[PDB]
């Protein structure tokens, strides 16, 4: 991916496109500022499953790391209740992983209601949990 | 539709690397 890059990103198949995204971000583990240019680079497509891949990128970039800006809660928060199951089910996934031992009120004043609405399948919602 | 949606985006990234790229300039101004 880093190099080349576009290559295991794309050839995957539809839905597994998701997750090869993510793992930038999980080779970008502990590293916000290259994680943001690199995923940056992917964090927009026109497909959906690579801007859910990416935003779950940014998810694991921030974890682990309590940076005192919060890039994973602006970039997952614009797209959390998205009109997508997909970019939620990458959003979401992120927020979770990202802020994970944080017990922050803010960021679950914005997934608890995600829960429950008309539009959102039971992988968003158990995501969601 | 999804373009002004990238635009935002766009503009959140460019706020947090630049809110970046100040927090470790003064965390290397001691270091």
């Amino acid at each position: 991916l880093t190099d080349d890059g576009n290559k295991w990103l794309y050839k995957n198949k539809d839905h597994g496109m998701l997750s090869a995204a993510a793992s930038l971000g999980m080779i970008l583990l502990w590293d916000v500022d290259g994680g943001l240019t690199q995923i940056d680079k992917y964090l927009y497509s026109s497909e959906d499953y690579i801007k859910s891949g990416a935003l779950l990128a940014c998810g694991i970039v921030n974890s682990g790391v309590r940076n005192e800006c919060d890039p994973a809660l602006a970039l997952l928060s614009d797209y959390v209740l998205h009109n997508s199951n997909t970019m939620r089910l990458g959003s979401i996934f992120g927020l979770g992983l990202a802020y994970a031992g944080s017990n922050r009120e803010d960021v679950l004043t914005l997934l608890l209601p995600v829960m429950g609405d008309s539009k959102s399948s039971m992988e968003v919602a158990g995501v969601t949990a | 539709l999804r373009q002004t949606e990238n635009r935002a985006t766009r503009c959140k990234v460019e706020r947090l690397q630049l809110l970046l790229q100040q927090k470790r300039l003064r965390r290397k101004a001691r270091r």
